């Protein structure tokens, strides 16, 4: 029979239902993500003749180092604060601190979190 | 007074309304507070670093932040006609497009501990405001010059 067995567990993250042990063929589960991680994936498997679908992966935030920023003069635009969390697929927007100006390439002021990893702009002193 | 009025004659109403817009705030002492911040995150930073003493020691002195309409007029002669109104027409699209909720920078991890549009648009209206301060009462101070001005003021317009 096209059944299967409990839907494969993600790295933070878990399926919106309660855990069945067997499940009917087309049947289907959803995952969610812990508060801060992003869903990169199809958010619903199926179960397709004993085999379940690909499940997604949730994607770790990016946490903004206040070091990092401080060595390669730059702070966060829009704000005063020098800690942020962003999540997977979203922009952060930097400034050159005073009295620096940007020295990598153009729009890198403005960038991606990809899975906890961003590529931080550099200033350097005008 | 000519040279102000033969800038004025190339201005549209955008352009003018953000003149006024600017200057108005300029009158402001609510940011003066952003102008104490900056400038001693700015000594800080040269002291920490053990660089240019002579403008440490002139930052170490109490900035003026009094406005006066003929230093304002005086800023937009050494721009220039055209870098004036470069800077006025970016100003323009800068608070309309807070206005509008258009703004791309709103969607970007800097506005995401905000939960509805109006935070956001005040977020960015407050610090676009301290910038235009902080930016002039530097110049007035002779910490920075009217091309400083312009390219500083410039990086904080973009859309």
């Amino acid at each position: 029979t096209g059944k299967c067995g409990p839907p494969p567990p993600i790295d933070n993250g878990d399926i919106t239902s309660f855990p069945l042990s067997v499940y009917a063929p087309a049947s289907s589960v959803e995952y969610q993500c812990q508060n801060l991680y992003q869903l990169e994936g199809n958010k619903r498997i199926t179960c397709r003749n004993g085999q379940w679908s690909e499940p997604p992966k949730c994607l770790h935030p990016c946490v903004i180092s206040r070091e990092i920023m401080e060595n390669y003069n730059i702070a966060l635009r829009w704000t005063a604060k020098q800690k942020l969390y962003s999540r997977t697929g979203e922009s952060v927007e930097f400034v050159c601190k005073r009295g620096y100006r940007l020295s990598s390439r153009s729009h890198t002021l403005r960038t991606t979190c990809w899975d906890g990893k961003l590529e931080y702009p550099t200033c350097a002193k005008r | 007074l000519k040279t102000l009025d033969n800038l004025l004659k190339t201005l549209d109403n955008n352009q003018k309304q953000a003149l006024i817009y600017f200057k108005d705030k300029l009158q402001d002492k609510k940011y003066l507070n952003d102008l104490m911040e900056q400038q001693k995150s700015f000594l800080d930073n040269l002291q920490k670093k053990k660089e240019d003493p002579d403008l440490q020691d002139r930052l170490k002195k109490t900035l003026n932040s009094e406005y006066d309409e003929s230093q304002f007029n005086k800023l937009l002669n050494e721009l220039g006609n055209a870098k004036a109104k470069q800077f006025l027409q970016q100003l323009h699209i800068m608070l309309q497009s807070i206005k509008d909720g258009t703004l791309t920078s709103f969607s970007s991890s800097n506005f995401n501990d905000l939960q509805n549009l109006e935070q956001k648009k005040e977020r960015a209206l407050q610090y676009i405001n301290g910038k235009l301060y902080v930016e002039y009462y530097f110049y007035i101070n002779g910490i920075s010059n009217a091309d400083n001005f312009f390219e500083t003021i410039m990086e904080y317009l973009k859309t």
